[PDB]
């Protein structure tokens, strides 16, 4: 019935892992900083209409647990009626917080909402919230559990993709991501973090590499999961290892923030909407290569919209590994021009909670910027799930 | 109600000294061995509430054994019947054992074990609910839980306390996965046991030595477990502790890597109740275990390892095909033909075992590097220590090459191993049958060649054998013996006794060409080759054959056997049935053969076959070999292909017994096991048969069906012979 | 608001109790795999492709519980792998809140079937597990004034002045539904015994009950760091508060799983399935995070402002039993009669599975709605850090 729009997206600068700038900085305080930002940008905001606040967190223990949606609401000010949610699709928790925020909007059910994620993964690493599928024998035996990078490499085996293939891919991010952050492309989605003091901590994508060279990715070196990965895709001989530190995703830290509202919500609080959610999609692929989610995702958004490939201006898959991308882009023929155009995970950093908010955002000014029409955002996902959003500029 | 109990015969002496000390001798007169039998838990449940109710006058317990072996397992006579609506009494059972041993182990007193022999299965179970353990290093004494290798799990208690006692890893790696038996020696090493004796007298006195030193020493921990103290810390941590939860997602993955996918639940659900049961107290740790206890027990693949690694491995140790009425006759000097690496390893298991060998070939240098295999071979026992030097020199020195032919004086057992030419053989017989004793056993090592044929070329037909090996000998634990039409009884019995004296199991087979081991293990390799001529691809006839349970892939297999030795096998079969006026029945795995041979890839001898080889060792398959049989265009479920080799050679098997080529399905599930490596799980190629499980069912009717499923996808072969139908 | 939302079914595993506990060996991601082929059993021609998310509430995903234990369930019980899966946590109100994203999935017209509820193995998994910001950080417990929800509930009996007796006369009245309706046997067909691997039962009833409850024992318990200082601070007019709440008036602590199969009209009529009743509307709200527990009353307002509905136009009243004096006070917010709330008792006999409990209650109106041939039940309940959730349902 409603139309769910976008009138806010911003994010935070992604702090590398290793000697992080963020790395003293708290996951609820990345959150309430862009809390902040939102009221700086909208002062006259009635927060009174902001019925939800629902946050993906893959890791939702130690500083991150315990709701800390509701920690942001109370921790910000905001009003106690404001709800507050975490949830967890691991990699797309962040869209699947946009998707289900625009989902209650359009339920005629909710007025406001903000969606978004946060990971400090330097703080909370991957992992120690446990599992079923890891830490239980008799699911781990039942599910063939095998980590992301392995079915990454598989698909680049299966695929064809030489290790110049994943490298070369991996050198164009790390050249338009600096193209983008160079041209000011950022410039107003990326709220700097700073502390108590007003003291700057950081302001850009610490992450990034832009004096990247193909020598260099070459120079890069990439417990029996081989063996379990190939007992299921028994007609692959061996499985060629293509993927390193430089042409996958980054560990880094950070949030972002996604305000999406009904027309009637914007109207009364004098928003001005930047792009609409068209459709959403959750599909799913096989759990030992894991990564092949999109596909289906990206298939079933483009049908229950009625729109096709050559519809979509704007392609932005999550770069967890070089073959990923390459994989989706040679299944639905994407163009080159069009996939990732401001740079992806491998150059930037992959904030596993916040990424699907994230890369949602980078394509809201995308879109504004180039005028264009649609874009869709889709990301991989653990477990072998899939989610795909399409927006369609206001 | 809850109970120490579930008309039958007392099993437990009760005996209270002036100290308090209470003896519990477990002493079973329905047998030599005590075994957790229903007379074993109404015994033990009848001096559990003894020594309850007399708590105030017992200052400690001894469990003693009046056996030669403390206690050995349980009534797997019983477990094998367990049908899946049994699982309910299953789960009452061993929960009614574990209770008896809980009340024993939270007694408030120190219980000691005096392990006087073996302690295994059931029987550690009984001494790991104990507070001490004290062995007396005898001989043959052996301590363990191998209820894995009877697709069972330690379900009395040995999964929980071993996990308390050592952790999850090293529970699982070293006692549990693989239900590994040890010397009282590492039994003390590794904690199994904590303290030995050297005799079995001093045990009971040390025994009652320790409690009456525990009590006054430790008053405060005197009759408690680690695990049941304050404080109490598993080793290696818990699957919540930060350290353990890093690596536990790679156990399951590893165990899939040892199992290569092939269908024992058993190691699975010991490492589901290890890590399970490491997250909750003992009592309810101990109740899981009872659950995945009762999983097992009433499935199938227990049943099929139970009969097959149970009661057919002892009915073939009890002489179920020796002959009956004759005796034993001593072998005091073997001499075996021929110093390849089949002779030397012939040569080094007997002497292993004791006996004087007299290895000759052609030339003293060819002789000399036959004992160079035992002498590499007593080198790495050495290395690693498994043998002391006093008797690794008395083992060489058994060994006495030769190439002169009188040098076989006063041998009365002679092996060959010379290579499968039938004038050759008959030649190297004759020139050393009239030197050995008159009672010799002339025995060959074909593996193709008819025995009643090489006969011939002896006076003593009535003596000549098939005493059929496997390499490595040294590892190898199968002899087929084939039984020619003039080999008497005798001669039978005595390469019987000789299989087992050098530690080895033996099976009887009647002469006819292939015998069953060579005909079996064709059916096997020719239905991969047969799907590679289909176009299926490679990589995943390999896999089909790792995942169906088998040692070493077809393929692999394939480039060993040699498929110039496939082609004159082949051959063989078929000049000798036209020649008898028939039609031989070809197979269509003899085309992809033929074009490998053209090719010049005929195995691994050549250096190129299916797969290519690089300073002798294999590097991956062939890359030629898709566009050879044009791999990929077909593409059948891989089940389909495991069941493809699976079945082939059950049918094969069920054919054997029909043409009395084999005499007892224990021979067969035996033989198929150990002599060709059928996977463990189906219990045999014959157990296979009554024990298959598929979406058509379980059993022989299943077996049918599915039989006749594949007969009609990929040919007349799979058709069920007239015996298994009803 | 597009696609009407249906419930075609409600099922719930009994409540193991904490002590000694009959569920306390299963793991939480073998009570929800259980309900899932208990569907399966009642329903085997449906096509599970229908199915397009699992969305499960936990309030502790940590250890058994973590790693979405929804998309480990999806994949242990062998469900299409294109069945999603996301862990969802709002404190209490999780297994509700799971039905109402569930239904508004639905709504928008981008989701056909989905599976939502619960789970929650306490006993395994101990409250508190995940630590939290707002209990663990000093500088936000100072802010938040962070204070237990007894306390909260001690504050409301205080202000509203409910006595002793008055909280354990609503502890007893729970304790006597919820009996009364175990043994007219209201819960036959919702409750779905647990079993092992081998078909052995292992729980078919909430053991947590006391149906032998009475005044005179309730009146011996003892009520249960500076929390009362904290409280007082905000609520200055209060001098001291009567602490009146005991293990007999409170929630229980428990295991539990439920599962609700929520879709559109078009996914129930494809698949033969009866919708047994319909989402009309849901709401989210909240009140002062000290006093914590007085957010149903604002949430339960404002579903029946979105509804169009009064409360005279609810036939049965479901708040869930986190504390006596919560549910009393919610009575005398909105004038509830007696004869409509919580009529087949509450958490302070059958347990509070945190995240099991908000799928739970909405499962147990569905059936006494169709047994009562009644039309509307209105489920709220009242969550941590001063939040609400309400829900209401229509008879179809
Ligand atoms: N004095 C002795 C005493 C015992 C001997 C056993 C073997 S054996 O290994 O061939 N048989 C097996 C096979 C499986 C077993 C399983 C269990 S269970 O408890 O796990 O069910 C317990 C057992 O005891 C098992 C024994 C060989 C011997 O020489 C022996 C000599
Ligand atoms: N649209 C609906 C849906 C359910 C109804 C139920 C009843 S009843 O509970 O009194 O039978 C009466 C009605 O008028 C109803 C109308």
């Amino acid at each position: 019935s409603e139309e769910a729009f976008i009138y806010e997206a911003i994010r935070t600068p992604r702090g590398k892992q290793k000697n992080g700038s963020l790395h003293e900085v708290k996951p609820l305080s990345l959150v309430v900083g862009l809390i902040d930002e939102l009221r700086k940008r909208h002062p006259d905001l009635d927060e009174n209409l902001i019925s939800d606040v629902i946050l993906g967190c893959v890791s939702p223990v130690g500083d991150q647990g315990g709701d800390i949606a509701r920690a942001a609401v109370l921790a910000s000010g905001m009003p106690v009626t404001s709800g507050g949610v975490q949830l967890n699709r691991f990699c797309a928790s962040g869209l699947e917080a946009v998707n289900t925020a625009a989902q209650k909007v359009r339920s005629g059910w909710d007025d406001l909402v903000l969606a978004g994620g946060v990971e400090s993964m330097s703080r909370v690493p991957m992992g120690s919230d446990g599992g079923a599928m890891g830490l239980d024998p008799a699911t781990n035996y039942d599910v063939m559990f095998v980590p992301q990078s392995i079915g990454a490499d598989l698909i680049a085996t299966i695929e064809g993709f030489s290790r110049e293939d994943v490298d070369a891919y991996a050198l164009r991010s790390q050249q338009k991501a600096a193209e983008a952050w160079s041209g000011g492309y950022f410039a107003k989605s990326v709220v700097p973090v700073r502390d108590q003091n007003g003291l700057l901590i950081l302001d850009h994508d610490e992450h990034m590499r832009p004096d990247t060279t193909k020598e260099g990715l070459a120079k890069l070196k990439p417990g029996g999961f081989d063996d379990v990965a190939l007992q299921k895709y028994h007609w692959v001989e061996k499985i060629n290892h293509v993927h390193t530190g430089g042409n996958s995703s980054g560990i880094v830290d950070g949030a972002a923030l996604v305000m999406i509202g009904s027309a009637a919500a914007g109207k009364l609080q004098g928003l001005t909407p930047r792009a609409r959610i068209v459709a959403t999609a959750t599909s799913g692929a096989d759990p030992v290569i894991m990564l092949t989610g999109p596909t289906p995702a990206t298939r079933k958004v483009l049908d229950r919209a009625g729109l096709t490939v050559d519809d979509i201006d704007l392609f932005e898959l999550n770069e967890a590994f070089a073959s990923v991308v390459l994989k989706f882009q040679k299944d639905l023929n994407i163009p080159d021009e069009k996939l990732n155009v401001n740079g992806g995970a491998i150059a930037m950093g992959h904030p596993l909670g916040a990424t699907g908010a994230m890369i949602l955002g980078t394509m809201v000014d995308e879109l504004e910027r180039r005028n264009a029409r649609r874009a869709l955002i889709t990301l991989c996902i653990g477990g072998g799930m899939g989610v795909a959003t399409i927006i369609e500029r206001v | 109600g809850s109970s120490h109990h579930h008309m039958p015969d007392n099993t437990i002496q009760w005996d209270k000294d002036a100290d308090g000390i209470v003896t519990l001798t477990m002493d079973d007169p329905s047998g030599s061995t005590n075994v957790m039998n229903e007379a074993y838990i109404e015994s033990m449940g009848k001096a559990v509430d003894r020594l309850v109710a007399e708590k105030d006058s017992i200052t400690g317990v001894v469990v003693a054994s009046a056996k030669k072996t403390f206690f050995a397992g349980g009534d797997v006579k019983t477990m094998i019947q367990a049908r899946p609506e049994d699982a309910g009494d299953v789960f009452n059972t061993v929960e009614t054992i574990k209770r008896q041993l809980r009340t024993l182990e939270t007694l408030g007193k120190p219980v000691v074990a005096a392990i006087n022999g073996a302690a295994l299965g059931g029987g550690l179970e009984i001494a790991l609910a104990c507070h001490h353990r004290i062995a007396a290093d005898v001989k043959g004494s052996q301590l363990g839980l191998p209820e894995v290798t009877l697709g069972l799990l330690p379900g009395g208690g040995g999964v929980t306390r071993t996990v308390r006692m050592f952790g999850i890893q090293n529970a699982f790696v070293s006692v549990l996965a693989q239900g590994t038996r040890f010397k009282p020696a590492k039994a003390k090493e590794i904690g199994l046991v904590d303290e030995l004796v050297a005799t079995v007298e001093e045990l009971v006195p040390a025994a009652k030595a320790w409690i009456k030193e525990e009590l006054k020493a430790n008053p405060d921990g005197a009759g408690v477990q680690p695990w049941d103290k304050k404080g109490y810390k598993m080793p290696g941590g818990t699957p919540s502790s930060p350290g353990l939860a890093a690596i536990l997602p790679s156990f399951p993955s590893n165990l899939r890597k040892q199992l290569k996918g092939a269908p024992m639940p058993a190691p699975r659900a010991i490492l589901a109740a290890a890590v399970e049961g490491a997250q909750v107290d003992f009592d309810t740790a101990s109740r899981i275990e009872s659950r995945y206890f009762a999983s097992l027990v009433t499935g199938q693949v227990a049943k099929n390892m139970m009969q097959a690694f149970f009661f057919d491995l002892q009915a073939i140790n009890a002489g179920g095909s020796r002959p009956e009425g004759i005796g034993k006759t001593p072998i005091k000097r073997i001499g075996v033909l021929g110093a390849g690496m089949m002779g030397a390893g012939i040569a080094y298991v007997s002497a292993k075992a004791g006996y004087e060998v007299v290895l000759k070939d052609v030339s003293l240098e060819a002789a000399a590097k036959g004992k160079g295999y035992s002498e590499k071979l007593e080198a790495k026992a050495l290395e690693r220590g498994r043998t002391t030097q006093e008797r690794s020199d008395a083992l060489l020195a058994r060994i006495t090459p030769t190439a002169d032919a009188a040098d076989f004086k006063g041998v009365d057992f002679v092996i060959e191993a010379v290579f499968e030419n039938q004038e050759l053989k008959h030649k190297v017989f004759g020139e050393i049958e009239d030197i050995v004793e008159p009672n010799a056993i002339l025995g060959s090592n074909t593996s193709t060649l008819p025995i009643t044929g090489l006969a011939t070329g002896v006076k003593r037909q009535e003596d000549f054998i098939g005493i059929h090996f496997f390499s490595p000998v040294d590892k190898m634990p199968l002899v087929e013996i084939i039984k020619g039409e003039k080999t008497s009884d005798e001669a039978l019995a005595r390469v019987f006794d000789y299989t087992l004296a050098i530690g080895k199991t033996p099976i009887v087979v009647n002469d006819s060409r292939g015998f069953f081991t060579s005909r079996v293990i064709g059916t096997f390799v020719n239905e991969a080759l047969a799907m590679l001529g289909e176009g299926v691809e490679p990589a995943s006839i390999e896999q089909a054959g790792s995942q169906a349970g088998y040692p070493a892939p077809p393929l692999q297999l394939s480039d060993e056997l040699n498929l110039e030795l496939m082609h004159k096998i082949a051959v063989a079969t078929r000049k000798g049935v036209e020649d008898a006026g028939g039609t031989y029945q070809p197979h269509p795995a003899e085309a992809v053969v033929e074009k490998m041979i053209e090719l010049g890839r005929s195995g691994r001898l050549k250096g190129a076959g299916f797969y290519e080889y690089a300073d002798g060792k294999r590097s991956g398959l062939w890359p030629g070999l898709r566009e050879t049989f044009k791999s990929g265009s077909s593409q059948p479920p891989l089940q389909d292909m495991i069941d493809r080799m699976l079945f082939a050679e059950a049918l094969e098997t069920q054919k054997c017994l029909d043409e009395g080529v084999l005499t007892s399905t224990a021979d067969a599930n035996i033989g198929s096991i150990m002599g060709i490596g059928f996977p463990p799980w189906t219990g045999g190629s014959a157990q296979f048969i009554v024990g298959y499980s598929g979406p058509a069912g379980t059993g022989k009717a299943a077996f049918v069906a599915r039989a006749r499923e594949l007969a009609a996808a990929y040919g007349d072969r799979f058709l069920p012979p007239e015996s298994l139908l009803s």
